[PDB]
RNA sequence: UGUAACGGGGCUAAACCAUGCACCGAAGCUGCGGCAGCGACGCUUAUGCGUUGUUGGGUAGGGGAGCGUUCUGUAAGCCUG
RNA sequence: CCCGGCGAGGGGAGUGAAAAAGAACCUGAAACCGUGUACGUACAAGCAGUGGGAGCACGCUUAGGCGUGUGACUGCGUACC
């Protein structure tokens, strides 16, 4: 079943997030907390925060049914890139990139 | 059963009851034909020519449709030249289907 | 009445922009006076 | 109409041998290719490979017309610092006998995937046996 | 009065592209190079037109000098003892028939060797 | 340094394969809290082979 | 730098000489079909044609015929929730 | 109302013709980035195509084919100004 979830503006790079999303894919939902929690990067426990949601987001919204549920598509698709300044020797400036990533999280028994 | 003959100065050949796609003619759409240019017949036993023709050697087909031909997309182009062309292009040809064979 | 904090990102673009063609423009043959060591050497006269 | 072409599963292939004794190494090979490539059948389709398989015995007994025997030569390179290596024709059938008919084949058949599969038919001996035979050789000579 | 040329060009382009979909990487996005791929793609079309009937008319001789050698013949001599037999049977339909009917290519060789010899 | 001319992304793609992470895919339970942990490492709780030790 | 001064295989003829008959092979010629330009023809008679032949690679360049965007009048009309 | 740090962001509910009108808010193209599915790809050398050309998977249909996507193998071929 649906409630996807989301999360948008992030800042982080997608590349970055995009190796966590590969870790789970059509996986079963417990696993992945278990996954996730143990992984360490500064984007699991990004990640981890929308999937928590979608559920809650499923339950009070939806039919719930939690023990079958599963992963079915999630995706990384980038958002904004802040402009920035770091200088340089000899006087020349740089524009530097804040790079921002929107996520997206479907989770369904199917 | 299998027979040959020229139509558009090229060969081809042929059983009953087949449709075949050649050159443009001038006709009625769904009328009737002959060819004497039969080079050559076949059966489970073999008849052909030291002529052209065979001897009484004739074909029978009925016209269907002239439609054109499927368009090409021709170019003339040069290197540095400053010179480049195009042309189109679509071919008649006129679809028939065989009625009968005979010696 | 509800607006998108500021984004001065423009800021650092104009500065960018204005940083850029200053130097580049003005530097003149730093790069090259610098290099005008490279340039007595590297240009072999005959 | 489209003019026939074969097709790999409906192609049927075939076994041959030939004993190389007393016979004349490039005349011989080039019937070997023209086997293999399909040009001796009706349904040849250069794409594909119709050749029937060979097999050769007795290489070491083949001869050559004049000096050649002392006097041709065979050169490969190892990729280093340049240096290359040569073999007679002599040496060669001493050591690798079956290295010959199995190069002057190669240089008259195509270059590429094809070409290395219907070398991929051919199989030599310098002995007068084979273990070949459950596949059947009706036999060839020429 | 002044003109605003944002559309027609979308036009041109994405007509380009469509001819480019199929091939490989930039040329099947971008203008700057599609332009060029597909205007040399034609004069490969032009050149290969015309020579096609190359390729068919040097198969359809190998189908041929094979089966003539099958039946005891060469292709060179066997075709002479036709023109002299008076048969303009062209290359095309001949080859055909050495792929299905094997019985009047056969029993057409007869032929030459008779009128040749 | 100065590439001549600029890789696909298809090129890239295939650099950044041996790049992936792998997962550990193996976890524990605790001799009596039957909590999850990794091998080696104490449960949050603290417990490790069934003993109490931080108790923070 | 590596066979390396036959394209390579390989060739005592699959080399050279002489003689001869075939064959292959170009977008050349011919065959079928189509488009356009030019000229005479007699009708036609700014036109059907009948044809009859012939031409039609092309840069700098010259001439001719044209596609399509905006705006204006035709339009207080036409299409359109 | 729920998730969430008595955040951000989001999902529900609801308004509204329309949230494919939610503030960055009419339309929303391309380069660029990703997920998804069919085909192909780990003995295969070079403007990356064209011509031919299996096999594979589809949608049609008719009942025998027609189409679309891919594209194994092969001849030729060294971009633009």
């Amino acid at each position: 079943m649906e409630t996807i979830a989301k999360h948008r503006h992030a800042r982080s790079s997608a590349q970055k997030v995009r190796l966590v999303a590969d870790l789970i894919r059509g996986k079963k939902v417990s696993q992945a907390l278990d996954i996730l929690t143990y992984t360490n990067k500064k984007a699991a426990v990004l990640v981890k925060k929308v999937l928590e949601s979608a559920i809650a987001n499923a339950e009070h919204n939806d039919g719930a049914d939690i023990d079958d549920l599963k992963v079915t598509k999630i995706f990384v698709d980038e958002g904004p890139s802040m402009k920035r300044i770091m200088p340089r020797a000899k006087g020349r400036a740089d524009r530097i990139l804040k790079r921002t990533s929107h996520i997206t999280v479907v989770v369904s028994d199917r | 059963m299998y027979a040959v003959f020229q139509s558009g100065g090229k060969q081809h050949r042929v059983s009953e009851g087949q449709t075949v796609r050649l050159e443009k003619l001038d006709i009625a759409t769904g009328e009737t034909v002959e060819f004497a240019e039969v080079l050559m017949i076949a059966n489970g036993e073999e008849v052909k020519i030291g002529v052209p023709f065979v001897d009484g050697g004739v074909i029978k087909a009925e016209v269907v449709a002239h439609g054109r031909g499927e368009k090409v997309k021709i170019v003339k182009f040069r290197r540095r030249k400053h010179y480049r062309k195009q042309q189109g292009h679509r071919q008649w040809f006129t679809d028939v289907k065989i009625t009968g064979i005979s010696a | 009445m509800k607006f998108v904090k500021i984004d001065s990102s423009s800021v650092d673009m104009k500065k960018y922009k204005l940083q850029n063609n200053v130097r580049r423009s003005i530097k003149s043959s730093s790069m090259n006076y610098a290099n005008v060591a490279i340039m007595t050497d590297a240009d072999h006269d005959g | 109409m489209k003019t026939f072409t074969a097709k790999p599963e409906t192609v049927k292939r075939d076994w041959y041998v030939v004993d190389a004794t007393g016979k004349t190494l490039g005349r011989l090979a080039t019937e070997l290719a023209r086997r293999l490539r399909g040009k001796h059948k009706a349904e040849y389709t250069p794409h594909v490979d119709t050749g029937d398989y060979i097999i050769v015995l007795n290489a070491d007994k083949v001869a050559v017309t004049g000096n050649k025997r002392t006097d041709k030569v065979y050169y490969h390179h190892t990729g280093h610092i340049g240096g290359i290596k040569q073999a007679t024709f002599e040496e060669m059938i001493a050591r690798r006998p079956e290295r010959v008919i199995e190069i002057a084949v190669k240089g008259m058949l195509p270059k590429g995937p094809l070409g290395r599969a219907m070398f991929r038919k051919l199989k030599v001996y310098a002995g007068n046996e084979h273990n070949h035979a459950a596949q059947q050789p009706q036999v060839l000579d020429i | 009065a002044r003109v605003k040329r944002g559309v027609i060009a979308r036009a041109r382009h994405k007509k380009i592209l469509k001819q480019a979909k199929g091939y490989y990487g930039a040329r099947s996005r971008v203008y700057r190079v599609a332009f060029q791929a597909v205007i040399k793609a034609g004069q490969y079309a032009y050149r290969d037109r015309r020579q096609r009937k190359r390729q068919f008319r040097q198969l359809w001789i190998a189908r041929i000098n094979a089966a003539a050698r099958q039946n005891g013949i060469s292709y060179s001599k066997f075709i002479n003892g036709l023109k002299k037999a008076s048969v303009e049977i062209d290359r095309k339909i001949l080859a055909d028939i050495a792929v299905f009917d094997k019985v009047a290519f056969t029993a057409l060789v007869e032929k030459a060797k008779a009128a040749l010899a | 340094a100065v590439q001549q001319n600029k890789p696909t992304r298809s090129k890239r793609g295939m650099r950044r394969s041996h790049d992936a992470l792998t997962a550990v895919t193996s976890l524990s339970v605790d001799k009596t809290s039957g909590e999850k942990h990794l091998r080696h490492h104490i449960t949050a709780d603290g417990y490790y082979r069934g003993r109490k030790v931080i108790a923070k």
